[PDB]
């Protein structure tokens, strides 16, 4: 046990910082920035296809 | 929140992820099981805080002002016209501060957005962005006044020499 | 981390009288004095302790070194030895 | 006795401070201003002078 | 699927129109590097845990080592140049501790006052290169800097060229690794490895959409790595200490990486950079439970052959050894092999290609010297033989890291996006030969160790010209500048 | 001729000057120079109200740029401050 | 300062009052209450701008600056208690009125509201400070270092009476900086020339230059009786600010002749760096050091136009809070060895331990870690005289090298072996000596969490 | 220094300096008696200058060409980790002031602590009574009589005679 | 290059009546160690040496000093030197860059900092 | 309280044989080769009879020098020549003056 | 067996040091972290926009925040 020794380490930190996340795209205008698609054909999460 | 005119982007357009293949692949076992343990110890007390904070609520105002002369008013060595003229100039720098910065991270949204071409598109922020700097430091930028402030006294004057020196005396415009 | 006594030093004094094929292993154990056994004996008495010892063997070690026992007295001084 | 170079001395401040609204109250000068800061109806604009 | 991101947590001071709050990188070297860097401080510890198991003051070494992660690990997070600034600075002032863990000791604590001078050459290059961003560029976020590139960049870059070599033992400050090794030895299995010297040139790295122009760059940086390798490799020669051997070996590498940026390969200069952390933490790891064994000679007199009840730390150097070697198919093949062979397209002196090349003979004699002379011949060492391998605390860090040593280049180099375009042609008398470069390195070091080994009795003549072993700069620059500036320049002008 | 004083270490311990009521002297610097000015006064300036009127000018900022962004109306003017306002004496 | 001034004075009438060696514990007791009173009513908003009261109080706007002011009366009385206690209880109770009469003074400066109550405050020091030099110091060689404490600062001083009044009854009234809003330009004559002289020269005087300045290490040197006043010394030196206020306006336009005042700091900036790592003296080796990086300020006001005023605010306080702390270093290790001089502190860093930490973070402020207080504002005078021309970054970045050595130049010192000698020096760091020894760091790093206010109009 | 024993300074050192670049133990070993025979040009002489000019010749050949980085016996006044151990360094009486509970552990160590004080503390009527006597007025190195002619205690007592143990 | 350093030179029988130099300092060590050894003395030891070090460094060479040399004077050549120089350098600088400030325009648009 | 020879004086030729050693012995007998003559050249602001300079130098080294401490670390009692420039410099090695890293820049 | 003694300065007063240290600036410092966190749950403020407040408008407290 390893039951408390490592929960108390790495287990509670969890919940604390992504509620520092969700209570923070909604407040601020630039949340994560994620890139473009880079895709080649066309597929089915847009409409139309590509050769 | 916001306004979306203030921040606008392009839309998402995130592709599916094609496996293709029959080999197992770690993926489909790492979202399947990761979800539930921050749902519960997040969402719930997110909730709970929920109704919790919806208790009571609490009010505070805006803050418009009030601004009667503009310039010209008045003759040289007085003290009180001139004293709300420096209100009227100085909150009327501290805004033009800010408006810089919405567009300079305006650009921020098509760099980290794009990547890979990241110059030869978006059509405005290489632009735009500077037919705002450019149209700055002329006029608004007390160049090197701004230590003393240049509270009425240079900010007018540089704008004397942008109509005295500047527009007439290119011989003949 | 493995310490050291005095009997280690009494083995090798004693053993490097039979090591040197110019002295035999029949004179005196810890006090033969040397002369009875100017340069290359009390210094190539000490070379062999140059190379197996050897902490390069200062200036006042070769006119304490007559006595042989007085050779050993110091050492446990310089590597503290036990109790 | 009951220390008057205790806490006595720190019960000046008050002290200070009771005498520190007597310049603002003879500073009333303007009331009519344009930083709104205006006082034109209010019971606001008024008060703490 | 990329998707790179950045972020927007906390407000800084903000002033008149640019405002830093902080923000952070993921693109290319966050998802490759940290597993990486964590990985080796994973596997250090233990051996630590026993080199430093005497002492009292075991619990300031950990503590003190990990705040040096810090300042490595949010350099290379980072996206603001505020933010580089904080970890350019932050490791160096854990190196004063780390020098200076043994007190005392005329040399060394000198060695920590030699070791934060040449540092602070290096920071005063990086700040010139700041404020010429700040003056043009109305920002120092590594954004908006890539959003336009500019036309002089000659005079930035050079500062970012003089920071370089602050850090990453260019010449002209080449006495900063050699004096640095006077502490602990895992303290610099750390601080030589894969720490305080790849951070010397990872700054470059990140630079790399504006390094391809502006042409007064690409000549000084090629020719400046190729005065690196071959210094080191003529000072090297006749040195007798097992750490000192191998502290020019780690400079020579130096020399590759120095040149891999003049020719534009970004990604297949850091791979190289991912190849070659694996490499010394291990060796002088496996070279410091040998020391200890003896406990008190660390030189390479007195060592004896491989096979004194020495199995298995001598099967583990042979795998690093021959790595050394110039990786005919070991660890850092992937990365060596495309680097030397991207040197038949380039636009260099010519001269490099003539110093480069010839480098790879001399990291292949440091190969056997610890062999022929430590691993090969009779046993002699001074008595009471009181050798210990065993502690399964040591035997827990070689076995982790030799499983991942040798799949290094072959797994992450396995599965990666393209970015640029290969070689492909290696003609006739051009395409392998510093292969065998290596091979007449066994040659030539055979019949010199042998040849002072067994020969017809090559008496010890006195007249030599022994200013290669030396270097001369150590002998002079060490006596003439704190003479000059601190005596005469002063005391005339002081009171 | 020569009379001073040294080490005060009775075997006791001190703090400034002395065992007893100077003892208090401790708990006296300790409880009322930190922990009350480093903890309530630290706490004080935390979330002190908007620093030269700024929190105000942070949101004024984002009402009023998509207003120019709306119609017509230019940015970063540098408009002379309302001109023909002045009679710009030329010689 | 509404009632800060009066409570203060209030303090007076307690020392003799008081009973026996109970004048220590209750003077620091009620000092420390104040300090709520300081920070409640300031630090207020704040656009231009908080004219206070009335002709007494301007508030301190634009720059703060008297927090810091404010810490150091309920910092020095346990430092000073190492070695007074051999006194009469007269006698030493007038030493605890003295330095409380500097606060005052002090008080009502910084603020000031005008410039005819500013010099007679300007003016209102020196009067305590040479009393101290002169009564319980050190040994001999202090009357003549009183003789150069004075007649500088006095010497330079005495034409601002011949400036201001000849600008009181040229051009309106100067008992309001802010009816200068009306400011006639300066042409460039050969009346005017002086006119702006004498109003600079005297500000010269108290923050140093590479003249002049033979005085300031000799009150540090020859210097009561454990840095007791040193500390207050430090305020004295940094607070000769009011050239921020003065030459802001009141010719701004003379820069035809700022370049000697622009070189003479700046080779001598180099210079006297340089000039200590020969030095002999302990108590010497932290005061050519705070001559360099105080010179900094100078050419970031000279040099007008903003991101200059920006750090120039912050430099202010940043030897302020560090020097200060160094000499509290110096001051300590004197009552175990009865010598100031370096090199006798052979083999330290065993018998004290725990104060080989404060060590390490003191130099650290040197060196000064980006994230600090320190290097916040350096990179501003960078950020503006790098504007000036390309030239200017290399002599300022040399005295970013050469302190590099010259504060590991003491710390390397501590450690040595086997000491020789010192069947004295005992005392394992006892209450007194840390304790004080804090409550510097303290608030410097935690300034440095969100560091807004310290930060000018600007 | 006496010029006979100028001689031995010379003759370990020669050797010592020979071991530093040999690759062997015999290759070593060998030269030794090799060497030997040099030294054994000239058996028994007189002083002068024929024993001078066998040291005059020796400045050449023995700096020139000279142990290029030699064997150092890292335990000395050079070489690395010569004084390495420092983190303890023996603070030999840093035991004054203790203020106890701290003086808890040791209890007998501490009663034989000021056991041998009273050897220190009663030495003067003994070592200063053959202080003023064995120095002559001003003379050479000052050792006491190494029995002190009744007992010895220690002359150097304490601080040598119970002086720092390495470890 | 400092030094050579001369560690060998000639003897037999030059000056001898030169030896016990370490006469002199014996006694003073005889003296060092007398003052060393006692059963108490709970301070430092006053040496000297030290005193008549920096004392006769920091002071006492003010008046030891004349102006009766130039070499003296010789501080005209460090001290005003360079900073003339200094002010040579950045004299011709400033105005240059004003003038292609003032006549002509060679700067980015986007410079508001600065 | 030490006033008597309390530092130096104004010499080097007040009877410069009663200066080393009615004080501050930095010669014996003033015949010792550091006689209190050294006044390198003094009218300057150098030092007087000073016991100080020119005396045998380049190197306090921390020797063997085991007759007392007497190197750099263990006070011997008054041999002060130069200090403060020495606590990090050393004496001559094997090899000479010889300027062969420029030929190796070359 | 190998048994000695090690030789400490003193760590009675060194660890008497930062007792009070850490006792005082938990005495109050960890008493008043909980109204950080009951100001934050049961207090709040909104919205924005603006309110029209009446005529006159409203007094000191505009603030956003629970004690601000
Ligand atoms: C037995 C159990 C008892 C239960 C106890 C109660 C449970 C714990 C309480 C909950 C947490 C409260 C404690 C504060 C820490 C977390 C703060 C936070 O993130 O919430 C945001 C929250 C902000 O409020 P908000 O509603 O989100 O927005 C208001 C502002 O606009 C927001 O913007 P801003 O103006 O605040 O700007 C941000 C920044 C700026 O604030 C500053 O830095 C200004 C302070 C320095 C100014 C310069 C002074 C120089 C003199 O604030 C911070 O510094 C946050 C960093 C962490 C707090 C600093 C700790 C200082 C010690 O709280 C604060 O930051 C207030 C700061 C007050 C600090 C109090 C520190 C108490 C420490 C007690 C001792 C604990 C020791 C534990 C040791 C354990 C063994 C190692
Ligand atoms: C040497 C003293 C130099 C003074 C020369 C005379 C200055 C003078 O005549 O006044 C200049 C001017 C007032 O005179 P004016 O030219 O007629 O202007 C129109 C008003 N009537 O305008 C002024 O009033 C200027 C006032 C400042 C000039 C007086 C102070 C200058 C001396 C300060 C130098 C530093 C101190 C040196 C002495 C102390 C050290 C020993």
């Amino acid at each position: 046990r390893h039951s408390i020794f490592a929960f108390t380490h790495v287990l509670i930190p969890v919940w604390i910082i992504h509620y520092y996340l969700k209570y923070h795209v909604t407040t601020k205008p630039y949340t994560i920035v994620e890139k473009k698609p880079r895709i080649f054909p066309g597929d089915t999460i847009l409409e139309t296809g590509e050769v | 929140s916001w306004d979306k005119d203030v921040y606008p982007e392009p839309p998402r357009r995130t592709p599916a992820p094609s496996p293709q293949t029959s080999l197992p692949n770690p993926i489909t076992y790492l979202t399947k099981a990761f979800d539930l343990l921050v749902d519960r110890p997040v969402t719930l007390v997110r909730e709970f805080i929920e109704r919790q904070h919806a208790k009571n609520k609490y009010y505070y105002y805006h803050r418009e002002f009030r601004r009667v002369p503009d310039i010209t008013e008045c003759q040289e060595k007085d003290v009180l016209c001139m004293f709300e003229a420096e209100m009227q100039w100085r909150r009327d720098y501290k805004v033009d501060q800010e408006i810089v910065n919405i567009i300079q991270e305006r650009l921020k949204a098509c760099q980290q957005r794009e990547g890979e071409s990241h110059r030869q598109n978006c059509a405005k922020e290489l632009e735009q962005f500077t037919q705002v700097v450019k149209a700055y430091q002329d006029r608004y930028h007390d160049l090197g006044a701004h230590y003393s402030a240049r509270k009425c006294l240079a900010k007018q004057k540089q704008r004397m020499l942008a109509e005295r020196k500047a527009a007439k005396e290119a011989a003949a415009a | 981390a493995p310490p050291l006594t005095l009997e280690g030093i009494k083995d090798r004094v004693l053993y490097v009288l039979k090591l040197y094929d110019k002295i035999d292993p029949e004179k005196l154990s810890v006090n033969s004095h040397f002369m009875k056994d100017d340069s290359l004996d009390q210094v190539e008495i000490i070379m062999a302790m140059e190379d197996e010892f050897g902490f390069e063997i200062p200036d006042i070690d070769a006119e304490k070194l007559m006595c042989p026992q007085e050779i050993v007295d110091y050492i446990a001084d310089k590597k503290d030895v036990y109790e | 006795r009951d220390h008057w170079v205790h806490v006595l001395v720190p019960m000046g401040f008050v002290f200070g401070y009771y005498l520190d609204r007597k310049n603002d109250e003879k500073l009333t000068a303007f009331r009519n201003k344009s930083l709104l800061y205006k006082r034109e109806l209010k019971p606001n604009e008024e008060v703490t002078w | 699927s990329g998707q790179e991101l950045i972020i927007s947590n906390w407000h800084w001071l903000t002033i008149q129109t640019l405002k830093l709050s902080l923000s952070f990188k993921m693109d290319y070297f966050s998802m490759m590097f940290i597993p990486v860097a964590l990985f080796v401080t994973w596997s250090i510890m233990e051996f630590s845990m026993w080199y430093m198991y005497s002492d009292p003051n075991i619990n300031k070494f950990f503590k003190y080592l990990l705040l040096f992660l810090i300042t490595m690990l949010i350099l290379v997070t980072a996206n603001n140049l505020f933010q580089l600034f904080i970890g350019w600075e932050g490791v160096g002032i854990m190196s004063f501790l780390l020098i200076g863990w043994w007190y005392g000791r005329a040399d060394a604590n000198t060695a920590a006052l030699q070791a934060i001078l040449y540092n602070r050459i290096g920071d005063i290059g990086f700040i010139l290169a700041m404020a010429w961003f700040l003056t043009n560029l109305n920002t120092w976020d590594l954004q908006q800097i890539f959003m336009l590139n500019p036309s002089d960049s000659n005079m930035p870059l050079i500062g970012l060229a003089l920071a370089a070599t602050g850090k990453s033992a260019q010449f002209g400050l080449h006495p900063w690794l050699p004096s640095a090794m006077e502490g602990p030895t895992p303290v610099s299995a750390l601080l030589h490895s894969s720490t305080m010297v790849v951070a010397g040139i990872f700054l470059l790295i990140r630079f790399y959409p504006l390094t391809e122009n502006n042409k007064y760059i690409q000549s000084i940086t090629l020719c400046l790595g190729a005065i690196t390798t071959l210094f080191t490799a003529m000072c090297a020669l006749t040195q007798n200490d097992i750490k000192k051997i191998i502290a020019f070996s780690t400079s020579s590498q130096l020399g590759l990486m120095m040149v891999t940026i003049g020719i534009n390969q970004p990604y297949l200069a850091f791979l190289h950079i991912c190849t070659h952390a694996f490499f010394k933490a291990m060796l002088f790891m496996c070279s410091g439970s040998i020391i200890h064994s003896l406990n008190d000679e660390q030189d390479i007199r007195k060592m004896g052959g491989l096979f004194k009840a020495m199995p298995f730390t001598t099967t583990a150097l042979i795998v690093g050894s021959l790595a050394l070697t110039g990786m005919p198919f070991l660890t850092g093949f992937y990365s060596k092999d495309l680097i030397i062979e991207a040197a038949n397209t380039s636009y260099t002196n010519a001269w490099a290609l003539l110093m480069t090349l010839i480098a790879t003979s001399f990291t292949a004699i440091y190969s056997t010297r610890i062999i022929f002379f430590a691993l090969l011949g009779q046993p002699r060492f001074p008595t009471l033989v009181n050798i210990n391998e065993n502690n399964p605390l040591l035997i827990n860090s070689i076995k982790r890291l030799l499983i991942g040593s040798l799949f290094a280049g072959y797994i992450i180099s396995n599965n990666i996006p393209p970015t640029t375009i290969p070689q492909m042609t290696m003609p006739y008398y051009l395409k392998t030969t510093a292969l065998i470069v290596t091979i007449l390195g066994f040659i030539l070091a055979l019949e010199i160790s042998n040849m002072t080994k067994n020969l017809k009795y090559h008496y010890p003549s006195n007249a030599f010209k022994f200013s290669t072993l030396l270097g001369y700069f150590p002998t002079i620059m060490h006596r003439l500048a704190p003479y000059m500036n601190l005596s005469m320049s002063q005391k005339s002008a002081s009171s | 001729e020569d009379e001073n004083l040294y080490e005060k270490n009775p075997d006791s311990h001190g703090y400034d000057k002395d065992p007893a009521v100077d003892i208090w002297n401790m708990r006296v610097v300790f409880f009322f120079g930190f922990s009350i000015v480093l903890v309530l006064g630290s706490t004080f300036v935390a979330y002190l109200p908007d620093y030269r009127m700024q929190e105000w000018a942070r949101r004024e900022a984002e009402r009023l740029v998509k207003y120019r962004e709306a119609h017509g109306l230019p940015i970063m003017e540098s408009n002379c401050f309302d001109p023909s306002k002045i009679q710009l004496p030329e010689d | 300062m509404l009632k800060y001034i009066i409570p203060t004075i209030m303090l007076m009438p307690l020392t003799w009052l008081s009973k026996n060696n109970m004048i220590w514990v209750n003077s620091t007791a009620h000092s420390l209450l104040i300090s709520f009173t300081s920070l409640l009513l300031m630090n207020q908003f704040g656009d231009n701008s908080l004219n206070f009261s009335l002709l007494f109080f301007s508030d301190s706007l634009s720059t703060p600056l008297l927090i810091l002011t404010m810490w150091l009366l309920p910092l020095m009385l346990m430092a000073s208690q190492h070695h007074l206690s051999k006194e009469n209880l007269t006698r030493k109770k007038l030493f605890i009125t003295m330095l409380i009469s500097l606060q005052l003074f002090l008080i009502m400066t910084f603020t000031a509201m005008e410039l005819i109550l500013f010099y007679i405050l300007f003016e209102a020091t020196l009067v305590p400070t040479l009393i101290i030099i002169t009564r319980w110091g050190n040994q001999t060689e202090r009357l003549n270092a009183g003789l150069y404490f004075l007649f500088y600062t006095l010497a330079g001083s005495l034409p601002l009476l011949v400036a201001l009044i000849y600008i009181q009854n040229t051009v309106g009234s100067l008992n309001f900086l802010m009816l200068q809003y009306w400011v006639q330009p300066v042409h460039n004559s050969w009346s005017n020339v002086f006119m702006w002289l004498a109003c600079m020269m005297a500000f010269m005087v108290k923050m140093p230059l590479y003249g002049l300045h033979l005085w300031l290490p000799k009150a540090h040197v020859e210097a009561p009786i454990a840095g007791s006043m040193v500390l207050a010394a430090v305020l004295l030196k940094l607070g000769g600010y009011g050239m921020l206020r003065i030459t802001l306006i009141l010719n701004p336009m003379t820069d035809f002749m700022a370049y000697p005042f622009i070189m003479l700091s700046l080779w001598g900036m180099i210079m006297t760096s340089s000039i200590c790592l020969r030095q002999t003296d302990l108590k010497s080796l932290i005061a050519y050091s705070s001559v360099s990086h105080m010179a900094l300020v100078i050419v970031a006001i000279l040099i007008q136009t903003p991101w200059s005023y920006m750090g120039a605010t912050a430099l202010m306080i940043a030897h302020g809070l560090t020097s200060s702390m160094l000499f509290c270093l110096a001051n300590s290790n004197y009552e175990r060895i009865h010598s100031r001089t370096m090199i006798l502190a052979r083999g330290l860093q065993t018998l004290l331990p725990l104060m080989a930490t404060w060590w390490l973070l003191a130099s650290l402020t040197n060196l000064a870690l980006p994230p600090t207080i320190n290097l916040i504002g350096e990179l501003f005078v960078v950020m503006s005289t790098f504007s000036w021309s390309n030239i200017t970054i290399i002599l300022m970045g040399v005295n970013m090298v050469i302190t590099a050595l010259y504060s590991l130049y003491m710390l390397i010192m501590t450690q040595r072996g086997k000491y020789t000698y010192h069947i004295n020096n005992i005392s394992p760091s006892f209450t007194r000596e840390n304790a004080l020894m804090s409550l510097h760091i303290l608030p410097l790093l935690l300034l440095t969490l969100n560091p807004k206010i310290i930060l000018g109009p600007l | 220094l006496t010029h006979q024993q100028k001689v031995l300074r010379l003759y370990k050192r020669a050797l010592r300096h020979l071991e530093s670049w040999c690759i062997h133990r015999d290759k070593y070993r060998y030269f030794a008696c090799l060497l030997r025979a040099r030294f054994d040009e000239h058996k028994n002489e007189k002083d002068m200058v024929k024993a001078t000019q066998l040291l005059r010749e020796a400045e050449e050949e023995f700096w020139h060409g000279q142990h290029p980085q030699p064997y150092i016996f890292p335990e000395s006044p050079g070489g690395t980790s010569y004084e390495r151990y420092e983190c303890y360094k023996v603070p030999e009486w840093c035991l004054d002031d203790w203020h106890p509970s701290e003086k808890a552990m040791y209890p007998d160590y501490f009663a034989k602590r000021e056991q041998w004080k009273k050897l220190r503390r009663e030495s003067w009527e003994r070592e200063v009574k053959q202080l003023q006597e064995e120095t002559p007025v001003g003379g050479p190195r000052t050792e006491a009589l190494p029995p002190a002619r009744k007992q010895g205690d220690l002359p150097p007592l304490w601080w040598h005679i119970v002086t720092r143990p390495r470890e | 290059t400092t030094l050579d350093p001369a560690e060998y030179d000639i003897s037999s029988e030059t000056r001898k009546a030169q030896a016990e130099r370490l006469a002199i300092r014996s006694r003073l060590k005889r003296e060092y160690q007398l003052q060393y050894y006692d059963p108490s003395r709970r301070g430092v030891i006053e040496d000297p040496a030290l005193v008549r070090w920096t004392y006769a460094r920091s002071a006492n060479i003010y008046p030891n000093f004349r102006p009766n040399t130039k070499t003296s004077l010789l501080g005209a050549l460090f001290g005003i030197g360079p900073l003339v120089f200094w002010y040579y350098v950045f004299k011709t600088d400033r105005d240059r860059k004003e003038k292609l400030i003032q006549e002509g325009k060679l700067d980015r648009t986007f410079n508001i900092s600065y | 309280a030490s006033h008597i020879t309390k530092d130096m004086l104004p010499g080097p030729y007040p009877k410069t044989p009663e200066e080393r050693a009615a004080a501050a012995k930095k010669y014996n007998m003033r015949v010792e080769d550091y006689e209190p003559y050294p006044d390198d050249g003094t009218g300057y602001g150098d030092y007087p009879k000073l016991p100080d300079r020119s005396q045998q130098e380049r190197d306090p080294w921390y020797d063997w020098d085991h007759p007392d401490l007497r190197l750099n670390w263990g006070e011997p009692m008054h041999w002060d020549l130069d200090m403060y420039i020495r606590n990090r410099v050393d004496t001559s090695p094997t090899p000479v003056n010889w300027n062969l890293m420029c030929k190796h820049l070359f | 067996g190998k048994r000695l003694f090690i030789i400490k300065p003193s760590g009675f007063y060194d660890k008497r040091f930062l007792k009070l240290l850490r006792f005082y600036i938990l005495l109050t410092g960890i008493p008043v972290a909980i109204g950080i966190t009951l100001i934050n749950v049961f207090i709040g403020e909104a919205e924005l926009a603006e309110i029209p407040e009446g005529y006159v408008p409203e007094h000191w407290e505009y603030f956003k925040h629970p004690i601000s």
